[PDB]
């Protein structure tokens, strides 16, 4: 309830926190994607609507690691801004959950 | 009316405007060559 | 099939065509482009010679790896990176590396024009006419999507402006407003 909505709304605040703070950080590395991604609600993004979307062969600039499931970075494209990138294990987990 | 009988060489101006396109590039690319040498 | 491949933070620019490198027409036409970029992007660019055969990712494995690492390092602070890569004549040559180049096709539309340009260099270059003509025909058979930029303008200044506009837009894509 608002028993639970204490932690799972403080988690969202702590996530938006790191996200604004990574805006000034340097690019840790870049990747070229071999897969596409567009967030679905069941993907459980640390901040809903803040996952980035991309197609295969797009380029991403990664700033930092948020946790084991999510990195923070941006699509290399004019107008695109910082957001959450699913890690390889998170991508694998979404496929496996989908099959189950 | 003599000259209306030579207007039917429309496929020859098609060869002409290609050649002056070829003269257009060949001077231009050679200046591309020229201004790389003295640098 | 890993979802992500690590690539340089700025994709290195590589020039291919209008024919084979190591001959005057191609080397001089590309040279004029490198010199333009040097001033056009002064303060935001590094242009570096790559003699090692980076398509091998002859040159030893260690020599290739160290050139690859050097190119990654040049791009780390998000400055434009341009390679004068002697051995690279075709886009498919770097497709298996993680360099992810911006491939710029310097294209002469007319084979007759390329032949006349080669002949203008003297018989020492015209001796090698056929190998150069064959190579240009091969680039011309590639689907245009294999190239990131195609410079088919016949004036140096127009080709430069096209390439600069592309790289200026790439600068914006890689440098979001604060």
């Amino acid at each position: 309830q608002g028993p639970h909505m204490a932690l799972r709304k403080e988690a969202e605040r702590q996530a938006l926190a790191q996200l604004e703070k990574a805006k000034t950080k340097p690019v840790a590395f870049a990747v070229r994607t071999n897969v596409g991604y567009n967030p679905s609600p069941g993907d459980e993004v640390p901040v809903e609507g803040v996952a980035i979307t991309f197609e295969p062969k797009d380029f991403l600039h990664i700033k930092e690691k948020y946790n084991n499931d999510w990195w923070i970075g941006r699509l290399v494209k004019e107008g695109c801004e910082v957001g959450f990138i699913p890690s390889p294990v998170k991508l694998d987990s979404l496929r496996l959950l989908q099959e189950q | 009316t003599k000259e209306r009988e030579k207007a039917k060489s429309r496929g020859t101006f098609q060869k002409l405007r290609e050649k002056q396109q070829l003269e257009e590039d060949l001077r231009g690319y050679m200046s591309w060559i020229t201004q790389g040498e003295v640098m | 099939v890993p979802p992500y491949d690590v690539v340089p933070s700025m994709r290195p620019i590589i020039l291919v065509g209008p024919s084979l490198k190591g001959y005057e027409v191609t080397d001089m036409m590309q040279k004029a482009l490198f010199d333009f970029l040097k001033h056009l992007f002064d303060g935001r660019i590094s242009i570096t010679r790559v003699t090692a055969d980076i398509s091998l990712a002859r040159s030893s494995l260690a020599e290739v790896q160290s050139e690859i690492e050097r190119i990654f390092e040049l791009a780390r602070t998000l400055q434009l990176v341009a390679l004068d890569a002697d051995t690279i004549n075709h886009p498919a040559q770097l497709s298996k590396t993680s360099l992810a180049p911006i491939i710029v096709y310097i294209k002469i539309t007319s084979p007759k024009v390329l032949q006349r340009l080669i002949k203008s260099r003297g018989k020492s270059q015209s001796k090698h006419l056929n190998v150069q003509i064959a190579a240009s025909e091969k680039l011309a058979q590639c689907p245009p999507e294999m190239f990131d930029i195609i410079l088919d303008e016949n004036q140096l200044e127009d080709a430069c402006e096209h390439l600069a506009e592309y790289l200026e837009a790439y600068w914006k894509a890689t440098h979001p407003p604060s």
